[PDB]
RNA sequence: GGAAGGGCACCACCAGGCGUGGAGCCUGCGUUUGACCAACACGGGGAAACUUACCGGUCCAGACAAGCAGACUGAGAGCUCUUUCUAUGGGUGGUGGUGCAUGGGUUCUUAGUUGGUGGAGCGAUUUGUCUGGUUAAUUCCGUUAACGAACGAGACCUCAGCCUGCUAACUAGCUAUGCGGAGCCCUCCGCAGCUAGCUUCUUAGAGGGACUAUCGCCGUUUAGGCGACGGAAGUUUGAGGCAAUAACAGGUCUGUGAUGCCCUUAGAUGUUCUGGGCCGCACGCGCGCUACACUGAUGUAUUCAACGAGUAUAUAGCCUUGGCCGACAGGCCCGGGUAAUCUUGGAAUUUCAUCGUGAUGGGGAUAGAUCAUUGCAAUUGGUCUUCAACGAGGAAUGCCUAGUAAGCGCGAGUCAUCACUCGCGUUGACUACGUCCCUGCCCUUUGUACACACCG
């Protein structure tokens, strides 16, 4: 049971808000997707300026 | 087995100084029990068995040679 | 899902004297993020009571939240015979 | 006596700037030598990401950018009469940090 | 310790958090927001309602206290958390999104439902609204049909202040209905009815 | 024949730019003249560097054919090797290949 | 519409700048799949393990609710051993199908769209929404069976461009002095002065600045346009964000504990691991990297940026300073920074020379030998040797008008290790400032046997 090491990788990093193992955002520790990170950019405080 | 690996090439030296896991020993001793079934092809090969078949997936070098799938 | 006794009581001890309950979608995760149980056990269980009407529950982002009733603190008043 | 550093943490420019005017006005009451207020370098951060759940279609990309404004003030005086001064109501948006300086 | 970075993410994401957790459970009650404040040793988190004679039930709101306290790791007696009700419903967006919500799962049409809200916004003192209704209502295609009146602007910088968006996808019995409700509000210069500015295209003259 | 020295040996397979000049300036031998006026007296000199590398403190990582399967030093296809047989750096021949 | 007029556009042309298609390279499409101007470095899709949806054993994650030390295998996984799970009723998971059941585009970057009352018509519908002159604009002036209004545009917001004005700076600087360094003074480098003084230089805030005002001409004496001085700016200054109605059976069920139906629901289409595969190659195409050299390669020696990012302290996961060792790749010690403090002291180009026009020192495809880093397990990086095609590229073809194109690097995303996309800066021009010839878009008139609307 889950005998392969999974300190790394996809396999152990999901989004937080939905899960998927593709698209993962990670910079300043976001650990989300880009679509689910883009549904609740306002919510986080990511408004656009330009 | 310091002499060997010594002039042995730059990654088996670096593999085998990085340290082994159990079944590399579970290996050994049942070959020398036996004196072959195993998928397992990443054990760079030292002059003990010079004296074949890997699952491929379908059906001084590591044993990822011959594991050929297609 | 078979549970041991222990592992019930603590469930139990845990759901009663603190009545919240969270949990995090992950049995890899040997300890469940209070008390030592395995993850698995107590969501197991709490599934179980689900259909009993003694808890309800609420799913955000991956997060099991589970939220109690009179039903819920009878029931362990009934289990524990207090 | 004991120096002290606050500083003031924030997104937005309003209430920063208010709420150091009144800090450093509320100081100046007591008579009170401050140095500043200091606007320390805003800083950005910048994400881009896709906009289309699928790759389909023309790549467009948004540009989402937040700003983090921040104020230093140093307060030649006893902590106690820096505690007595921040004691008073704040607005949202701003973090206040008080250290020995 | 923590940067500042990694912190103001966090919160952002924690917030965020809580907003959907809330919002997944007081559906029998027209969850509304929230605001969160950090005075010294409190970080008070209020909860909105439309309807909160319900939302106390306040043992329910004490355990909804404690929720964050033990869920986020917060400390104990440091996190206080409360309900509070709507200045105006109508004039509230996701209010109404939900309201007709409710309205269309009870079994009312959603026609009659989307006047019923429609009539209750101009209640309230909108300038104007618009109800989008997409999908399948009764045939198999899928329609857009829309129900708008009053000032209802659609670009610039004015969109994200002067008006309140919500969107929702309800799911009915033969699948998931989207509906939008946008609600645009006047100039309050005090601000408790919408923006405390006025529009660029409106300008107030003083009599001679 | 004309080429500088720094680059007529070159010519020889076993030895490029860097072995030239590995040779050329430890028998401490003019550069700045071609091969052309390269006469006798230090051609032997120039053989006796090239065919003695280590006996002449060349840098023991410098010999290009090093420890062979075992000496430091300036089959394949018969032992079943995916690399004699093989391309063996494992590359995505799905567009190239088209030269036949 | 291969009809007549008016207007606009480097996803159109003229006049050019670079290029692609020709060579090698890598990457996608035509051993999981989606996608056919608007697919083809797209799914942030640079897959060693998972990701994984394609191809051995394994548990039930079947909840709720009639009946009780031996051998094999990769793996004492499972089977011998231990021990007190069922027959349904049904639920969860499904990256299984259905994007034609649904919910949540570079049509159109153009200026367009629609009510209320009124007028005309039996009616579909029409006027308002326009002769004319302007504008980037349904922008405005006017004309007027229309009047008065809603969107869109404009207005708005962000950044840059100017301020010797203000606010104020020991986590930022400027100057003088004092001390020490060298050739009193003077040239000169470093260190203090808890105020030597200041914010001119950097930071960030409130503000100001430009509004076409003046000049001339043109136009109607409007709307406005052209050329002038001034000014930092006379293009709404530049560049962006937002951006109306109506649709596509456009894309996505493989992002979503968004979901309806069909299908699996236990020799499971989920779940856990093992291994492989997506990386195939005789072949066609698509986006970019490296060149064809002397305006250059190579070797010395001057040296000028911005953006951002950077720790759990476990010895120590991040940025790394410094010392030591090592040709290089790499290793040990002193440590700093949870940050304007520390990293951060931050290339083409430019004097000098060997080449010398030769597929040559341009080029380095491809190979072998070798060391070490990353990773649990081999990817990359060091040294030498090997030195392929390639001597400006047919039909076709794409981008661009000013600090722009073109050239050179830097940061971030991707990440246990490995760089295409998003920004940053550096050097820095030719032509054009016109037009509807082609490719389109918009409006008016007109013709129609089309209305799935000329692919009719
Ligand atoms: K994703
Ligand atoms: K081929
Ligand atoms: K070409
Ligand atoms: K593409
Ligand atoms: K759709
Ligand atoms: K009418
Ligand atoms: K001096
Ligand atoms: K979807
Ligand atoms: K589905
Ligand atoms: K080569
Ligand atoms: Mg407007
Ligand atoms: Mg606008
Ligand atoms: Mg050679
Ligand atoms: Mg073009
Ligand atoms: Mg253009
Ligand atoms: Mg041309
Ligand atoms: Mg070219
Ligand atoms: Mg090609
Ligand atoms: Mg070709
Ligand atoms: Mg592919
Ligand atoms: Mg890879
Ligand atoms: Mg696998
Ligand atoms: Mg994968
Ligand atoms: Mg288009
Ligand atoms: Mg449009
Ligand atoms: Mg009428
Ligand atoms: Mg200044
Ligand atoms: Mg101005
Ligand atoms: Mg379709
Ligand atoms: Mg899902
Ligand atoms: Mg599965
Ligand atoms: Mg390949
Ligand atoms: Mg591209
Ligand atoms: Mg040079
Ligand atoms: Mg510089
Ligand atoms: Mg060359
Ligand atoms: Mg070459
Ligand atoms: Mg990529
Ligand atoms: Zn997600």
């Amino acid at each position: 049971w889950n005998s392969h090491p999974k300190n790394y990788g996809p396999g152990s990093r999901v989004c937080r808000v939905c899960g998927n193992s593709h698209g993962l955002i990670r910079k300043y520790g976001l650990m989300c997707c880009r679509q689910c990170f883009r549904s609740n950019a306002k919510d986080i405080g990511f408004i656009k300026y330009r | 087995t310091e002499d060997l690996v010594q002039l042995f090439p730059a990654r088996p030296r670096r593999r085998f100084s990085r340290g082994l896991k159990r079944k590399p020993m579970a290996l050994v001793k049942k070959l020398r029990k036996a004196k072959v079934r195993t998928h397992l092809r990443n054990m760079i090969i030292m002059p003990e068995m010079i004296g074949v078949g890997i699952y491929n997936g379908k059906c001084g070098h590591y044993l990822a040679e011959f594991s050929l799938s297609y | 899902m078979i549970i041991s006794k222990k592992n019930r009581n603590e469930i139990c001890k845990y759901l009663f004297q603190e009545g919240v309950l969270y949990a995090k979608k992950d049995y890899n995760l040997a300890k469940h993020p209070q008390i030592d149980v395995p993850n698995l056990q107590v969501i197991k269980l709490m599934q179980s009571f689900k259909s009993k009407e003694y808890v309800r529950e609420t799913f955000s982002w991956q997060h099991y939240y589970w939220y109690l009733t009179n039903d819920g603190i009878e029931f362990l008043r009934n289990f524990l015979n207090l | 006596q004991h120096r002290i550093r606050i500083t003031l943490s924030s997104k937005s420019v309003k209430n920063l700037e208010k709420v150091c005017s009144d800090l450093v006005r509320g100081a100046k009451d007591k008579l009170l030598r401050v140095k500043g207020p200091v606007r320390m370098p805003t800083k950005v951060l910048n994400i881009t990401t896709r906009k289309s759940p699928c790759g389909e279609g023309t790549n467009t990309w948004d540009r989402f950018e937040m700003r983090v404004h921040k104020r230093v003030i140093d307060l030649v005086s006893s902590p106690d009469v820096v505690k007595q001064i921040t004691s008073i109501t704040i607005e949202p948006g701003v973090e206040v940090e008080v250290t020995i300086s | 310790q923590i940067s500042k970075k990694k912190k103001f993410v966090s919160d952002g994401v924690f917030y965020a958090e809580l907003n959907e957790m809330l919002t997944r459970e007081l559906a029998e009650d027209g969850y509304s927001g929230v605001e969160v404040r950090v005075t010294p040793m409190r970080t008070e988190i209020i909860i909105r309602a439309t309807r909160t004679q319900n939302v106390l039930g306040g043992r329910r709101i004490r355990e909804l206290t404690s929720v964050v306290q033990k869920r986020f790791n917060f400390p104990e007696n440091g996190v206080e958390l409360y309900a509070e009700k709507v200045v105006n419903r109508g004039l509230c967006a996701i209010a109404q999104a939900e309201s007709l919500r409710y309205k269309l799962l009870g079994g009312l049409a959603v026609r009659r439902a989307c006047y019923g809200v429609l009539r209750f916004v101009m209640e309230s003192g909108a300038k104007g609204c618009e109800v989008i209704v997409s999908g399948k209502l009764r045939a198999q295609r899928a329609k857009s049909m829309k129900f708008k009146d009053g000032y209802m602007i659609s670009s610039g910088q004015p969109v994200n202040e002067y008006i309140d968006a919500a969107v929702r996808h309800v799911l009915l019995r033969q699948g998931v209905l989207g509906i939008k409700v946008k609600i645009m509000l006047d100039w309050d210069p005090k601000g408790k009815l919408g923006p405390t500015t006025p529009l660029p295209d409106l300008v107030t003259i003083h009599p001679p | 024949g004309k080429q500088k020295i720094m680059f007529a040996l070159t010519s020889i397979k076993g030895v490029g730019r860097r072995f030239s000049n590995i040779v050329c300036k430890k028998a401490d031998i003019d550069m700045n003249k071609r091969a052309g006026e390269l006469s006798a007296e230090e051609m032997d000199r120039l053989m006796a560097v090239v065919h003695n590398p280590r006996q002449f403190k060349v840098p023991d990582w410098f010999l290009n054919r090093k420890k062979d399967y075992g000496r430091f030093s300036q089959r394949l296809k018969k032992i079943r090797n995916h690399r004699g047989l093989r391309r063996v750096r494992g590359q995505h021949t799905k567009t190239t290949g088209r030269r036949g």
